[PDB]
């Protein structure tokens, strides 16, 4: 198969593994909750978003341990949680096509096949607070229980750039997808023009949203000496303006750390700052 | 280079110590085989990451070098000379004598397992991919080192470096050594990931450039420096990587002095301490502890010319912590000692606070409230009142403060307070100034941290503009909040109140009207349950006994007497905690006996109607409180006997708490 330098994860068996997990399910999981429903919650809901148009599937993600297969998927999910969502976002759009190929009268077969969807695994495992966050927890899922305090308005992100030098007309749009904007040093739109002054027409290329939110843990069974400390949030999608400040929270997020510039005007840097990146809140 | 760059020839070298750590191989057979090698096996199988290389295994190793008459230099000499140099030659001795594949890990069951071997094989196959950079030794450790000195009778055997010196005398030649200091830990920061290794990827060659981590500021390098992706017309542009960069633990703390070994002069000063390895998350604010560790100064690297000439601002680096002074689980033998001996109403009354004269009524009124218990599991949305509050008043000269507050410093989770400091605005939490780290945190007072405990207050006439709000808001159920311009979130309220109001000038005149000295009528006559008094009447027989009472404590130093065996406070604490796990349910004859009690409570209170002595006009809020303390005393003395006699103990207390002014 295709093995990556970065991860150790597989190829699209999980697509095939999801489909037999999803379609041949109809109920499971009674064995842990043995007290003593003929169709799975996901199956009817998969038809529901098809006729609502929404882009969000709130996956319980506590089924791969309640299914005989998908164990290695399940433990890769708690171990490479940036690639495996990017694999799973390809499946749901294609599994939507797997219901679209049945009846060809279903919303003209183009427009619900252009806007992307996304998934939301949540309630995965459990944590207990903040005095357990060890440095080895680099790319894992964390299940916090705390309190939101205050917010900020949205600052924008750099998802696409724009350029134009002083020729008559040049509307290129360079992508970034990094921490590095790359630039040319030669002209364009002619066969003979020198290394010209390339200008940065900033207010033309589109930007999405982003919001940082400050959290402090709820002082839960604190031993009457310790002060509840802080951590921050970063959201990307349309979970903005729904996390208003002042309510109890249970977040479902990944982990990330960033460097800081030590001098404000140099690129020199080293006690890092971390944060979390939310995939789904509650 | 010239101008005194070479030094004098020193007789103390390192190669004589380098081979002496080579004979720290399997040779120490006194202390099942090589014992320090046995600990080497319980780390490689990945369950614990702290070795302990003490001085005991060095001194006994020097004890059985008493017979080999050869030149063996001293070890505790050099390791107190320059202690920090004794870890880098140490790790370069373990690797030649480390048994590597002694564990069994297949795919999972180890963090960062297949990928480091993926990384190692990606560098191992690239060790022979020409038809090259070795690992810096910091990459493959997955372990740390530690040290531990001695202050036992081995120091009195034969010969110091571990006397607990204070911070005051420490500035001399004690810089670059290993010294322990006791203190009190304050200013606990958090745990942040520090850097020890690096990995830049350029996405063209994949050759991850490694470097040692220097001080807190450093700089990335260029992209045309490598061996494959360099040296052409195209160079891969470098950037960082997270998962291929191992990160450590780090947390900062500050010490002070014991306030008993300080001289008569100056104030004590602080000191900086760090952590490494895995001693982290093991200190607390208020720990009367001591740390043993090694010494080094640090450069400042900022504004070093005009200011910062040769200032030093050192810290100490930690090595060991020796912390001090810390339910049917090998403790049931003392729970039986209360069950077999019995004696609830009197021996426990003499147990808590036996250091006064008389007043067995009030020492009994408090022990019932030190157990509490869930009032009623209401289920529906009827949040009933619990946790009644008793207030005191009167002006004795027996220093009333250390009567009540001595109970608070042994009772569980019961925080002390006073008038100054956390006033009624800072009784709850608020937002304040912080250091250069995350400001606008929610700093608290007492009630946001002492939930469901004891709020032992004094000085009730102090800061009353904020306090008079503060007492109602906890007597009112569940509105401890921060109604500021920051947030409108509200937290719980479940704590009992024990108040002691001081009178007006001189004595409270009992012939005058009461409430001449307490300023809250509405807080008292309707929202409390019971009162007391500490009035002083002249009486000859008691005071000479009270005179012998206070003079007996001076010639000796001990205070105990009067045929009472003193009881350990853990025993009743276990008895309270066991009593808090019962919660009996009342019968029907008890509510039949209180309706006749309240009628007899109604009729006589509706006879006086005067402003001479008495308070109250028989509220049901007093009626529900007398049900509250009954099941409380039925909780502590649970023999499953909720009956007429159990509540007869209850009205026995309300009649003696009342009319304490009639003398």
């Amino acid at each position: 198969l295709r093995i990556i330098w970065g991860t150790n994860v597989s190829i699209q068996e999980c697509t095939t593994n999801f489909r037999n997990f999803l379609m041949s399910f109809k109920y499971k999981f009674r064995k842990i909750l043995d007290e003593r429903d003929e169709e799975l919650y996901y199956i009817k809901q998969l038809n529901e978003m098809r006729e609502l148009g929404t882009s969000n599937l709130n996956l319980d993600a506590r089924n791969l341990l309640a299914y005989k297969q998908t164990e290695d998927l399940y433990h890769q999910l708690l171990n490479y949680p940036q690639e495996v969502i990017s694999i799973m976002d390809q499946t749901i759009k294609d599994c939507m096509v797997s219901l679209i190929v049945d009846n060809n009268l279903d919303y003209d077969l183009d427009e619900i096949e252009t806007k992307f969807y996304k998934v939301r695994p949540y309630n995965v495992g459990s944590c207990k607070g903040m005095r357990e966050l060890n440095p080895n927890d680099i790319d894992k899922l964390i299940n916090l229980k705390g309190l939101v305090l205050r917010s900020t308005p949205v600052i924008p992100d750099m998802k696409v750039a724009f350029f134009k030098c002083n020729v008559c007309d040049h509307t290129m749009a360079v992508e970034i997808d990094r921490g590095v904007i790359q630039e040319p040093a030669r002209c364009e739109r002619i066969d003979c023009n020198e290394p010209n002054s390339m200008s940065l027409i900033h207010n033309r290329c589109s930007f999405a949203d982003k919001q940082v939110i400050k959290l402090q843990e709820t002082p839960d069974f604190v031993p009457d000496g310790q002060t509840p400390h802080s951590i921050s949030l970063c959201v990307y999608d349309e979970l903005v303006d729904s996390c208003r400040a002042g309510d109890r929270i249970e977040v479902t997020g990944t982990f990330r750390s960033i460097p800081i510039r030590a001098n404000s005007r140099q690129r020199v840097l080293s006690l890092y700052k971390t944060y979390v990146d939310v995939v789904h809140v509650k | 280079m010239s101008a005194a760059l070479p030094s004098i020839q020193l007789p103390v070298d390192y190669n004589n110590l380098f081979n002496e750590i080579t004979d720290f191989l399997v040779t120490f057979k006194q202390d099942k085989g090589p014992k320090y090698m046995a600990m080497l096996q319980k780390v490689a199988n990945r369950e614990l990451n702290s070795v302990i290389i003490d001085l005991d295994d060095i001194l006994q190793y020097q004890n059985e070098k008493f017979l080999q008459g050869t030149q063996a230099d001293d070890l505790v000499s050099a390791i107190q000379q320059n202690a920090n140099h004794f870890t880098e030659l140490f790790c370069r001795a373990i690797d030649n004598n480390m048994p590597l594949p002694t564990k069994e890990i297949d795919y999972k069951d180890d963090v960062l397992d297949v990928i480091l071997n993926q990384r190692r094989l990606r560098n191992e196959r690239m060790l022979s991919d020409r038809t090259t950079e070795l690992f810096p030794p910091n990459l493959t450790r997955r372990y740390f080192l530690y040290f531990k000195p001695l202050s036992q009778n081995c120091a009195r055997r034969y010969r110091i470096s571990s006397k607990p010196l204070s911070v005051r005398q420490i500035k001399g030649d004690f810089l670059g050594q290993l010294i322990t200091v006791r203190g009190i830990i304050t200013r606990v920061s958090d745990v942040k990931p520090a850097v020890e290794v690096i990995a830049y990827t350029c996405d063209q060659c994949g050759y991850e450039v490694f470097q040692e981590v220097n001080s807190r500021t450093f700089t990335p390098l260029s992209e045309c420096t490598s061996e494959e992706c360099s040296q052409n017309q195209t160079k891969g542009q470098l950037f960082m990587s997270t998962r291929a960069s191992k990160f450590s633990a780090f947390q900062e703390c500050k010490i002070q002095e014991l306030s008993q070994q300080v001289p008569v002069g100056h104030i004590p000063r602080s000191l900086n301490i760090h952590v490494n390895g895995t001693l982290v998350r093991s200190l607390s604010p208020g720990d009367i502890v001591d740390v043993t560790g090694i010494f080094l100064p640090a450069p400042y690297t900022g504004f070093k010319a005009l200011k910062a000439g040769l200032l030093t601002e050192t810290y100490l680096e930690a090595q060991f912590v020796r912390q001090h002074k810390k339910l049917t689980s090998d403790v049931e033998e003392r729970v039986m000692e209360l069950i077999t001996s019995g004696d609830v109403y009197n021996r426990l009354a003499k147990s808590i606070a036996p250091e006064i004269y008389g007043n067995l009524d009030v020492k009994k009124a408090l022990l019932l409230l030190l157990v509490g218990g869930v009032d009623k599991r209401v289920g529906d949305g009827m949040k009933i009142r619990g946790d009644i509050n008793v207030c005191l008043m009167g002006d004795p000269g027996v220093a009333k403060s250390q009567l009540l507050k001595a109970i608070c410093k042994i009772s569980p989770r019961g925080v002390y307070t006073t008038g100054k400091g956390s006033s009624g605005v800072g009784l709850t939490a608020a937002v304040m100034k912080d250091p250069v780290t995350d400001e606008m945190i929610l700093e608290g007072g007492a009630l946001v941290l002492a939930d469901n405990g004891i709020c032992c207050i004094d000085e009730f006439d102090k800061m009353d503009e904020s306090d008079r709000t503060a007492i109602h808001e906890v007597m009112e159920q569940q509105t401890i909040s921060i109604s500021k311009a920051g947030i409108n979130t509200t937290l719980n309220a479940r704590t009992s109140i024990l108040a002691a109001a001081n009178p007006l000038y001189g004595r409270y005149n009992p012939r005058l009207s009461p409430l001449d000295n307490i300023n809250l009528p509405a807080a008292l006559l309707s929202r409390f349950d019971i009162l007391f008094l500490m009035l002083d009447i002249p009486s000859r027989d008691d005071d000479e006994k009270l005179a012998e009472h206070v003079t007996y404590v001076h010639m000796h130093n001990k205070q105990p007497d009067l045929d009472f065996t003193p009881v350990e406070p853990s025993k009743m604490r276990e008895y309270i905690a066991y009593a808090k796990t019962k919660r009996p349910v009342m019968s029907e004859a008890v509510n039949d006996y209180v309706v006749q009690a309240y009628i007899r409570l109604r009729q006589d209170s509706k006879r006086e109607m005067d402003s001479k002595f008495s308070f109250g006009q028989a509220t049901p809020r007093t009626l529900l409180g007398i049900i509250r303390l009954s099941q409380a005393l039925a909780k502590l003395r649970l023999a499953d006997m909720v009956d007429i006699d159990d509540v007869e103990e209850a009205l026995r207390l309300v009649r003696v708490s009342k009319e304490s002014l009639y003398q």
